[PDB]
C-alpha cells in the first residue's frame, strides 16, 4: 500500500546515527581510504585484464601481419621477375 | 542484598513492559552520551548482580554529607517549634561537609543524532522528539513555561 507502511515485517534491529554536523566531511580520507583501493583494485583484476591484452597483441600482430603482406612487393617476388 | 536484587532482577526484566519509560532513556543517551547524565537510573542489569555493598557504604560515604543534604517540612508547623525539635542529631551527625570534590558536576555534551529500535509486533510507536535547552536558574526557564502552554495537547478520550 503506502509504499513504507506495508514493505516487510522486521524484527529488532536497532540504527545509531548522528547530526551530520556533528562529524567531519574528511574523516581520514586519505589516510583509510588509500588501502581500500588495492582489495578492489586486485579482486577484480584477475578476472578481466587478461582478454584484452591478448586483443592488444592482435592488434600490431595482424597490422604487422598485414603490413608486409602489401606493404613490399619486393618481397615474395623481388623486382625480379 | 540478594532479595533486592533478585527483587531487581525482577524488575529489571519486567520494566520492559511500558513502552513509555523505554523510550526515554534512549533519548538521554542519544545526546548525553560522553557524560553520566545520560545513563540509566537502574544502570546495567550485570552491576545489579556485581554489586559490594561497600561501594554502596563508600557511596553512602560520599554524597551523604552536607550541603548535599536538605531538610525541610510542610503542614501546622511554623518554624521555632520545629527548630526546637530539629535540633540535635542531624545538628549533627555530620551529615558533613569537607570536601568530596566539590560539586562536582560537568557540562554535559549535546548530540545532534538519531536513536532507531525497529520492531513490527506491538500496534503503535511511542515517538517523541527534543532539543536541549537552559539550565534550572535563568530567565527564560519562564518563557519557555508558556511556550508548551501553546500547542496544548491531546488524547483519545478528551472530551475535546
Amino acid at each position: 500500500g503506502r509504499q513504507f507502511g506495508h514493505l516487510t515485517r522486521v524484527r529488532h534491529v536497532i540504527t545509531y546515527s548522528l547530526s551530520p554536523f556533528e562529524q567531519r566531511a574528511f574523516p581520514h580520507y586519505f589516510s583509510k581510504g588509500i588501502p581500500n583501493v588495492l582489495r578492489r583494485t586486485r579482486a577484480c583484476i584477475l578476472r578481466v585484464a587478461p582478454p584484452f591484452v591478448a586483443f592488444y597483441l592482435v592488434y600490431t600482430w595482424g597490422t604487422q601481419e598485414f603490413e608486409k603482406s602489401k606493404r613490399k612487393n619486393p618481397a615474395a617476388y623481388e623486382n625480379d621477375r | 542484598i540478594e532479595k533486592e536484587r533478585d527483587v531487581i532482577l525482577q524488575e529489571l526484566q519486567e520494566n520492559d513492559t511500558s513502552m513509555r519509560d523505554v523510550v526515554f532513556n534512549y533519548l538521554h543517551a542519544t545526546a548525553f552520551q560522553g557524560t553520566p547524565l545520560a545513563q540509566s537510573v537502574e544502570g546495567p542489569s550485570e552491576n545489579v548482580r556485581k554489586l559490594s555493598r561497600a561501594d554502596l557504604t563508600e557511596y553512602l560515604s560520599r554524597h551523604y554529607k552536607a550541603p548535599r543534604m536538605v531538610l525541610a517540612a510542610a503542614g501546622g508547623l511554623e518554624h521555632r517549634q520545629l527548630l526546637d525539635l530539629a535540633q540535635k542529631h542531624f545538628s549533627g551527625l555530620s551529615g558533613t561537609y569537607d570536601e568530596d570534590a566539590v560539586p562536582t558536576l560537568s557540562p554535559c555534551r549535546f548530540t545532534g543524532s538519531q536513536i532507531c529500535h525497529r520492531e513490527d509486533g506491538l500496534p503503535l510507536a511511542h515517538v517523541a522528539i527534543a532539543v536541549e535547552g537552559p539550565g534550572w536558574a535563568h530567565p527564560d526557564n519562564v518563557a519557555l513555561q508558556v511556550a508548551n502552554a501553546i500547542i496544548g495537547h491531546y488524547d483519545c478520550t478528551y472530551g475535546g
